[PDB]
């Protein structure tokens, strides 16, 4: 409901926000739960 | 309408030069340069040749 | 092929453009807009 109520530019800043954060939080998981050993991941940039 | 008639001394010059030969005697471009900047240029350009 | 090419002069002001943008591009009045990024510590005007 909250995200309903914004001025299209707070909504086009909202979600630049909101991308942002989820792929830190995302490629983390991703590098400790997901990938595999074979593919040597050790950061973020690997992870690219 | 009616075509201001060809100055012929000219018509004779540009025969003459023609029937003279070379014949390779192309029309010039419509240069924005003067003369004496073209002469500077064709005399370089000729003592190179 | 050198032909004078023709000189030509155009004036153009940006707060025409800016408040002449499209509705969907979000049209604004450049003096105003300036005023107010300045005064906060961020943000944006119009788009594309």
């Amino acid at each position: 409901v909250l995200t309903a109520g914004l001025n299209s530019q707070q909504a086009n800043t909202l979600h630049a926000f909101l991308d942002e954060s989820r792929s830190a939080a995302l490629s983390t998981y991703y590098i400790r739960q997901v990938a595999k050993a074979a593919a040597a991941i050790k950061s973020r940039d690997d992870l690219y | 309408i009616y075509a201001t008639p060809a100055d012929p001394k000219a018509l004779l010059s540009a025969a003459v030069a023609t029937s003279q030969g070379g014949g390779k005697l192309p029309e010039s471009f419509m240069s924005l340069w003067r003369f004496p900047h073209m002469l500077e240029n064709a005399r370089g350009m000729v003592s190179q040749l | 092929r050198d032909k004078r090419a023709l000189e030509v002069e155009r004036t153009v002001s940006l707060a025409e453009v800016y408040a002449g943008l499209p509705k969907d591009n979000g049209p604004f009045s450049l003096a105003q807009e300036i005023d107010k990024l300045v005064s906060q510590g961020s943000g944006s005007a119009g788009s594309g």
